[PDB]
RNA sequence: GACGGAGGGGUACCACCAGACGUGGAGUCUGCGGCUCAAUCUGACUCAACGCGCGCACCUCACCAGGCCCGGACGCGCGGAGGACCGACAGCCGGGCGCGCUUUCGCGAUCGCGCGGGUGGUGGUGCAUGGCCGCUCCCAGCCCGUGGCGCGAGCCGUCUGCUCCAUUGCGACAACGAGCGAGACCCCGGCCGCGGGCGCCGCGGGACGGCCCGCGGCAGCGGGAGGACGGCGGGGCGAUAGCAGGUCUGUGAUGCCCUCAGACGCCCUGGGCCGCACGCGCGCUACACUGGCGGGGCCAGCCGGCGCCCGCCAGGACGCGCGGAGCCCCCGCCGUGGCCGGGACCGCGGGCUGGAACGCCCCCGCGCACCAGGAAUGUCUUGUAGGCGCCCGCCCCCACCGCG
């Protein structure tokens, strides 16, 4: 009934994730959901030389691969969370988590 | 070494069941898991990790095996030859049958 | 720290009507400006009296020139963060420039003071453009590069 | 015997996940990934240029 | 507000005199040896430093109020670069003893009361420290 | 204010490095699928496997056994969920169109000896059949001489730069070993029409009203 | 085609103007040559070798001085249960190892023995190679279908006219249509909406040489603006044709030879790579008053936590949910002296990470040259150079280094 359900949304793609937060704004009118919360992007960034041999100027090859993470509290039962998770639209490589 | 016959049982109980094994580098992690043999009196142990990878190579040569090596891990797949084997050396019926 | 997540929370509201911003190179000026006294504090710290002494009459420079007497009758609780002491100051004075503009209202008159402000001192109501630079791997500034050993 | 004595532990030993090459194994985060190995398998991770 | 009113500056000094005068801290004499911190490479030779030091950081818990401050973190407000070596020279916070010290008599005079985590001012010291300024002044 | 452990995307990334493995394997032993793409589902601890490859019949259908062999193998060499484990097959429609199945080809025709020149042209065709705008091939190394060779083989108009490659041309290496040594298969293909996405430099005109 | 000390256009702080900030000169720090060596593992030599191949107590690790054992699989013949295989108390010898031995006590088919054949090897050759990557090239060139021209090699389109930052355009032209590269694109800004706020983070606008004044077949350009923003903010991607560029020491990458049981397998120990008569490359700190030194304020971004007490620090114990530079500014001291410039070795001492210094740290001594670097050359145009700190990488500990 009340009692609060904190989600995690992670994807690598911006949209992917944003597909998942449009679909839970969706199917969060029935259960409630609280409006989105958009992390601060935690990046892996590995910067490393292109070059396999040192032979060549040495050049930096940027590689960064930014994180995307989106914050849901729902103070809802158990199977109401499910069924939002449930139906809300899936996309593969999209990681949601919930925490009590 | 001379590798304990609960040892090999455990590798090819596994391999029959799930009709899949896997070995990583020499360094022991807990020793290989996944093969749960126990001593008469010892707890349940796990084989040292030399040990799986001598039969497991000596099953490839025979023919019970086949591997694929990638990330430095092995992947052996059960052949229908080591079914016979496997089966024979649990003294198994045909009708018995691995997990898929 | 600059552009936190609450514009201004030590005072909210409190009849701070008029609300400015002043950039200058990560420097964020987040003026909460009310119509008070006349005097004013930035980052609770009177704009009077300012720790630099050089920085200081740069710092009252836009008061007197958009009219002292019309920024008498307005308290202010601008707060800067991010940045650096000139970077500061500079924000600090493009806030108030904007600040004393907003509240007076739009009529020929404020045209005036703001012509007479931004003809005075150019790029007070404007904020700086130029951002720092990005390092390359060619050496160890933007633009500069590592001594050539062979030519 | 032999059997006391092979590889008594000395240090860690660290190796890229995808080549088991010891040099540049790279720790900066969960990637325990060679620097050579790692822009090979950059793209199936997701790793991108700017 | 009134605390910033007062220089700051002008404030430091002439606490460090009403510490002396009113015998609130009572200077150690153990503070003669020391130098503050690791970065100082010629010790301090005005001679009233733990009057001047105790005088700025009681002013600084006022400063902070309910925040709460530690004694590494008072340090780290002392902070200058150590030079020296070929190596360029990097910022070093001051020594723990000498600021933990400071902190330890203020608790005793009720200027400090514990919070959660660091120590912070107490409202006895307070009203004193924020009477002080608009006295001077 | 909040505390900054947040191991959400450190947990995200052990995903990540997994399906990088994940695709190592399924392209070392999945040579008859032509395996392409991998991607797990991953939703609530259930590791479905979503594999796009061209032909799951040589792995799938043997009683579905050797796909369940493989489900067994991945959820035990990952010491992960068994049953949540499963790997979803599929079929890849246009597998002219699609870079990696044409590789995997070539790589198989070169080393059943059918001849260089033929055999890129036969795969040239298969992406002018499938209407693919441009493919080109470039098998390099001890072609027919001691000393290295490159011979590339290409039909049609090819992008080679800019940011729109990355998103409309399909590149695929394999290391053919030949009795001489390693020779370097590559497959390059641009297709203008494939996904909802229109390389940028193309202004569409077409009617007066 | 390559080239010219041939001409005509252009063009770029990897070019010069006009300047800056420098190096080279001194200590130091890292790499290289030379050499010394038991071992100093090497690779790389104009641009395009030389803080490079992401931090050498051990490991790494390829090298040495000694040792340990199979991790010779799977198959054919042959031997083998009182034993095929296969450890061991004490004493010995030996850093050490049932390593060997004296010795007498096991093992339990998991095998021996030859062979058919493996298997590994940071061994070689990047002049057998894949892959990547340097470089030509921070280049604007590269080609096609058909037709024209020549016996052909080859030309024409691909321009001896004009504009670009640009084969960027235009008006042409036995060529006429296409491409590829440049653009475009994409990330990150600086301004404006709306949506969102567990964290100022999600999608759109705006800027176009559009407007003005010219000069212009044109292409444009030269000013003037208005406008956060101006005509190329900054980067990512980067054609074609190549190079005997570099890596076999990243790669169940790899030809082929060598090594293969006293192994070039793999471990275990201790030292090596860091040894210095030397020459050199990249850096750092200096050579002081525009400066040090003693206090007082206090301002950051990449993106990141702390309290308590003990100690001169260094450090540690205890606890827990969180936090932040220099420069600069204000007051003092020195008073032109290798001085209160500067901090080099060494004499101790107290500590840390550590199985272990041979690493680092701090304190108390010490007080090295250099008083502005010869011939030479390098980098560099707005938030730019430089000054000034912080982060992160490899990291047991460590950076003067690189990514920022």
């Amino acid at each position: 009934m009340h009692q609060k359900y904190t989600i995690i949304v992670v994807g690598k793609d911006l949209k992917l994730v944003e597909r998942y937060v449009k679909s839970i704004v969706k199917e969060g009118r029935a259960f409630g959901i609280s409006g989105p919360c958009r992390a601060p992007v935690r990046r892996l960034t590995i910067t490393t030389r292109k070059s396999p041999c040192g032979e060549g100027t040495n050049t930096w090859h940027r590689f960064e691969l930014r994180m995307y993470k989106r914050t849901f509290w729902v103070t809802c039962g158990g199977n109401d969370i499910s069924t939002i998770l449930s139906k809300t639209v899936v996309i593969p490589g999209i990681q949601v988590t919930v925490e009590v | 070494v001379h590798i304990p016959k609960a040892v090999y049982k455990a590798v090819y109980a596994h391999l029959y069941e799930n009709a899949s094994l896997a070995l990583k580098e020499y360094w022991r992690v807990g020793n290989v898991p996944g093969i749960t043999y126990v001593d008469e009196n010892g707890k349940l142990c796990n084989p040292t990790y030399l040990h799986v990878n001598c039969i497991m190579q000596s099953l490839e040569s025979r023919g019970v095996v086949k591997d694929t090596f990638a990330w430095r891990h092995h992947y052996y797949l059960l052949t229908e030859k080591g079914e016979q084997f496997i089966r024979k050396e649990l003294d198994l019926t045909d009708d018995v049958l691995p997990t898929p | 720290d600059l552009l936190e997540r609450n514009d201004i929370e030590v005072r909210e509201r409190d009849k701070y009507t008029v609300h400015t911003l002043g950039k200058k190179k990560n420097s964020v000026a987040v003026a909460f400006v009310k119509a008070g006294k006349g005097d004013i504090l930035v980052n609770n710290v009177p704009l009077a009296l300012v720790r630099p002494e050089i920085l200081r009459t740069k710092v009252s420079e836009p008061i007197m020139i958009l009219g002292e007497s019309l920024f008498k009758g307005l308290d202010m609780n601008i707060k800067v963060a991010g940045g650096g002491h000139v970077s500061q100051i500079y924000a600090v004075r493009q806030a108030i420039s904007r600040g004393v503009l907003a509240s007076v209202k739009d009529e020929a008159a404020r045209s005036e003071l703001r012509a007479k402000l931004v003809s005075y001192d150019r790029q007070l109501v404007v904020s700086d453009p130029r951002r720092c630079e990005a390092k390359k791997f060619g050496g160890r500034g933007a633009r500069a590069r590592r001594q050539k050993s062979y030519r | 015997m032999r059997e006391t004595e092979f590889c008594t532990h000395i240090a860690h030993k660290r190796e890229c996940r995808i080549c088991g090459n010891y040099n540049s194994v790279y720790r900066k985060y969960g990637l325990f990934i060679c620097r050579r190995c790692f822009k090979e398998n950059a793209g199936k991770i997701g790793f991108v240029k700017l | 507000s009134s605390v910033t009113r007062v220089p700051a500056d002008v404030f430091i000094n002439s606490f460090a005199a009403h510490l002396k005068n009113r015998g609130i801290i009572k200077c150690p004499a153990f503070t003669d040896y020391v130098k503050t911190g690791v970065s100082r490479q010629y010790a301090p030779r005005d001679a009233d430093w733990f009057y001047i030091k105790a005088a700025s950081v009681i002013r600084h818990f006022y400063i902070s109020g309910s925040h709460s401050i530690g004694v590494a973190g008072l340090a780290r407000k002392y902070s200058s670069l150590q030079k020296g070596k070929t190596t360029p020279h990097h910022t070093k916070r001051a020594s723990c003893k000498v600021i933990r010290s400071i902190v330890s008599q203020f608790l005793g005079q009720k200027l400090l009361i514990a919070g959660e985590r660091g120590r912070h001012i107490s409202p006895n010291g307070r009203k004193m420290v924020e009477d002080f300024a608009e006295g001077l002044q | 204010r909040r505390d900054e452990e947040n191991v959400y995307y450190s947990k995200y990334l052990n995903d990540c490095i997994m399906e990088a493995e994940l695709h190592e394997f399924f392209s070392r032993e999945l040579v008859d699928a032509g395996y392409a793409s991998c991607s797990l589902c991953r939703t609530i601890d259930s590791i479905c496997v979503i594999i796009q490859c061209a032909e799951p019949e040589v792995v799938m259908g043997d009683n579905h056994y050797r796909l369940h062999k493989i489900e067994y193998l991945l959820a035990g060499r990952f010491m992960c969920d068994p049953k949540n484990f499963n790997i979803w097959v599929d079929k890849i429609i246009k597998r002219g169109l699609s870079a990696e199945i044409m590789v995997d080809n070539l790589r198989a025709k070169l080393e059943e000896a059918m001849p260089i020149r033929r055999a890129a042209y036969s795969i040239i065709r298969t992406a002018m059949r499938a209407g693919a705008a441009g493919c080109e091939v470039i098998v390099a190394g001890k072609l027919r001489a001691q000393r290295a060779r490159a011979n590339k083989f290409k039909e049609g108009c090819l992008i080679s730069t800019g940011h729109p490659k990355r998103i409309f041309l399909a590149e695929a290496t394999r290391h053919i070993k030949m009795r001489q040594g390693v020779i370097g298969v590559k497959v390059r293909i641009y297709n203008p029409n494939i996904r909802g996405a229109v390389m940028p430099d193309k202004i569409e005109i077409g009617a007066f009203s």
